[PDB]
């Protein structure tokens, strides 16, 4: 609450991975162009610049609520004076001043997260999965992205119990392990299985991108979220929260009664196992048998184990944040 | 860059005729499963001629040149041999040669399955 050293160095841990991810795609974007892979190059491109270009609408209008110009205040900006008041605060209410800036921060730092990383390590295990062995320069976006995942969830799981009293239970070293393994878990399970439906045919899974963000964009709007002050600004809010509802559940508005989340995953679960009994009682030609049983394992067992952490999160645990996602 | 191609045997063959064309990797194949050749002309894209695998020697071939070639590797000096009969004019192309790791996919004709390639060699056809 009171703004510990340990929480400066998360914030310092967050401005590596923060320029180390941007690096990496700027290095990955022009490897692809040099390698002559036009296609994977201006996705990997894309997936980061209209990442951010998103939170910088928000990080922009956050800034101008309260208060050249436009890219004056961009996600950059919000560091340099986040690290400045962490170090006052070793050096020496400024604290709350502080935290409250810090918490800011990792709401725009979960959505660059989850609209970059999410659509990129798709595309990235694409790439992996297809030429066999990769090169070192897609190495490292894969473990940028991963570490940058779950560096944030945590970050966004700390921002939470120092902003609202509600989760007074969350304290603890394990609840933020059981749920970072959660999110690894539960997506690794899913990056795997619309990869597999990625080989088979891009334009159906595409389709069902929308088809799964419209439900997303819907459930939002029957959910009466708000959380801009900005009419036109809000649908913005609610067209992304629909995005990252395609990946993993994150219950909006948290007054749900945890029912929409089991009504998700008992999707999940049957989707996911659906997708492979199609795949095993009918063998495809396209994939290999060597390789495909490693997957199909993977892919199973991670979601075995993601389900196995997200029973174990409520077995034991369940001013701006109120209105973010929350709970799982 | 441990692995690299060398190819040679391209020339310019009178339509009807034949040519063998020869494709040698430099360094280790334990683990490279396909590899196989590709035509490179102006005015289209890469498509997949022929392709075998290492260890089994399955020997996947295109609609377009089927029952027509003989591709086939020799593990003594770990080179590829193609070879072609019955040339045509529209069989003039840029030849190249390339392998690709074991993975996830199994389509030894796709461009982007292989991994690296080589330089390449022409064949010109009258
Ligand atoms: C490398 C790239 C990053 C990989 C993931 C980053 C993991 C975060 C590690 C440090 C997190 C951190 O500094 O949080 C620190 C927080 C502190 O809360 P608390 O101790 O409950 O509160 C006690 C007291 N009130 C206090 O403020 O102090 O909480 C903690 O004490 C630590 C909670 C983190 C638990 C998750 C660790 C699992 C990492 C392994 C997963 C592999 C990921 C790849
Ligand atoms: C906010 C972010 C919005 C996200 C929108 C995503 C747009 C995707 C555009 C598809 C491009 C296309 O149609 O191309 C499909 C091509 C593959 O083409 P191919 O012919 O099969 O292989 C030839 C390969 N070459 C041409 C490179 C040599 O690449 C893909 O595998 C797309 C991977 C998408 C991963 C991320 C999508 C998220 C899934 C949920
Ligand atoms: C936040 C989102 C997370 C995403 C970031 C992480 C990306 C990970 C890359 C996955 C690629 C992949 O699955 O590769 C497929 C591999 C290949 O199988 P192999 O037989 O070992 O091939 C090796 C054969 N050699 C020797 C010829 C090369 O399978 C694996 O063993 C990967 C499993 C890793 C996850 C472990 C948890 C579950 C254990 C189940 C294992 C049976």
């Amino acid at each position: 609450m009171k703004y510990t050293i340990c929480n400066f160095m998360m914030s310092v841990l967050g401005i590596i991975i923060y320029v180390t991810d941007l690096v990496a795609d700027i290095v990955l974007t022009v490897r692809y162009f040099y390698d002559g892979q036009y296609v994977f190059g201006v996705l990997t491109l894309s997936f980061v610049l209209c990442g951010t270009l998103i939170v910088h609408c928000f990080s922009y209008s956050w800034l101008k609520d309260d208060l050249l110009h436009c890219l004056q205040g961009g996600v950059f900006t919000r560091y340099w004076f986040v690290l400045r008041t962490g170090y006052h605060v070793v050096f020496k209410d400024p604290h709350k001043e502080a935290i409250d800036m810090a918490t800011d921060l990792s709401m725009l730092r979960l959505f660059e997260t989850y609209l970059e990383g999410c659509p990129q390590l798709i595309l990235q295990l694409y790439a992996f999965l297809e030429r066999g062995q990769a090169n070192f320069s897609q190495y490292m976006v894969i473990m940028v992205s991963c570490c940058a995942i779950s560096w944030s969830t945590v970050d966004y799981q700390i921002a939470l119990r120092k902003s609202l009293p509600d989760k007074n239970l969350l304290r603890g070293f394990w609840p933020k392990l059981t749920y970072l393994f959660y999110k690894l878990f539960t997506l690794l399970s899913w990056m795997l299985s619309v990869v597999l439906l990625l080989f088979v045919d891009v334009r159906t899974v595409l389709l069902l991108l929308l088809f799964l963000w419209t439900v997303g964009f819907i459930w939002a709007f029957i959910n009466h979220t708000q959380f801009c002050n900005s009419l036109s600004m809000e649908f913005l809010y609610r067209l992304v929260v629909g995005f990252i509802l395609v990946f993993t559940f994150f219950n909006i508005k948290g007054q749900n009664t945890k029912c929409p989340m089991s009504c998700y995953y008992t999707v999940r679960v049957l989707g996911t196992l659906g997708i492979l009994t199609v795949f095993w009682i009918y063998p495809l030609s396209i994939f290999n048998s060597d390789y495909f049983i490693p997957i199909s394992a993977t892919i199973v067992l991670s979601l075995l184990f993601g389900i196995i952490f997200l029973g174990v999160y409520y077995g034991t645990y369940h001013c701006r944040i109120r209105y973010f996602l929350m709970d799982a | 860059s441990q692995v690299q191609l060398v190819e040679s045997g391209g020339g310019s063959v009178q339509a009807g005729g034949s040519l063998r064309l020869s494709c040698a990797a430099s360094g280790n194949i334990a683990d490279i499963y396909y590899l196989g050749w590709f035509r490179q002309a102006p005015g289209k894209e890469r498509e997949g001629v022929a392709a075998l695998i290492t260890y089994n020697g399955r020997t996947y071939y295109a609609d377009s040149v089927k029952g027509r070639f003989t591709v086939s590797l020799d593990n003594a000096k770990n080179t590829v041999y193609l070879q072609m009969n019955s040339l045509k004019p529209e069989d003039t192309a840029l030849y190249y040669c390339a392998a690709a790791y074991n993975g996830l996919i199994a389509a030894p004709l796709k461009v982007t399955r292989y991994w690296y390639w080589g330089q390449g060699t022409q064949v010109t056809v009258s």
